[PDB]
C-alpha cells in the first residue's frame, strides 16, 4: 500500500519521447534561442527534480 | 427467478443465455492507466508471445496495453435480461458482485 496503483511501464514511443525532448525539441518545436536555451533549461530541472 | 439488482442501469436484471467458460486475461493501457480485458482464445498467438518476453507490448485499435503479472481467470459471459424487456452482455464475475433482490 506504498505502492501507487494502476501503473505500468510507458510504451517505446512514450518512451522514446523522453530521449527525442532532450534533442528534437531544438531544431523541431521553435528555433528561437530565447526558448529553446529556457526548454533546455526547464527540462533539466524537471528531470532532476 | 434470481434477479440481481445492476448498478449501473439502475435496475433488476435476470440471466436468460449462458456461454461457455472462456479463460480471460488483464490488460493495462500505457499511456491512461486503463484496464481492460481480453479473450485469451483469440489473443493467443500474441500473449504467447509476450510470454516469451519477445514482444513485450499487445497493440490492440491502435491503443497498446501491457499485459499484467497474472490476471488469468475463467469466466462465464452471461446474457442479462432487465425489466425494460432489455439485453446486456455481462461476465459471470461481474454478475456475481451484484445484489440479489430475493435471498
Amino acid at each position: 500500500k506504498l505502492l501507487v496503483p494502476d501503473v505500468s511501464p510507458l510504451s517505446p514511443t512514450a518512451e522514446s519521447l523522453l530521449s527525442m525532448f532532450e534533442k528534437v525539441v531544438i531544431p523541431k518545436l521553435t528555433s528561437d534561442e530565447e526558448d529553446r536555451r529556457k526548454l533546455v533549461s526547464l527540462w533539466s530541472e524537471t528531470t532532476l527534480q | 427467478k434470481r434477479r440481481r439488482w445492476l448498478t449501473d442501469h439502475q435496475q433488476y436484471g435476470h440471466v436468460v443465455s449462458h456461454g461457455l467458460e472462456t479463460s480471460v486475461v488483464d490488460l493495462s493501457h500505457t499511456e491512461t492507466g486503463a484496464v481492460l480485458t481480453v479473450s485469451t482464445k483469440a489473443y493467443e498467438q500474441e500473449i504467447e508471445a509476450v510470454r516469451m518476453k519477445t514482444n513485450a507490448t499487445i497493440k490492440v485499435d491502435g491503443m497498446v496495453y501491457n499485459l499484467l503479472p497474472n490476471s488469468e481467470r475463467r469466466v462465464v459471459p452471461l446474457t442479462v435480461q432487465l425489466d425494460s424487456g432489455e439485453k446486456i452482455d455481462m461476465t459471470s464475475e461481474d454478475f456475481d458482485r451484484c445484489e440479489l433482490e430475493a435471498f
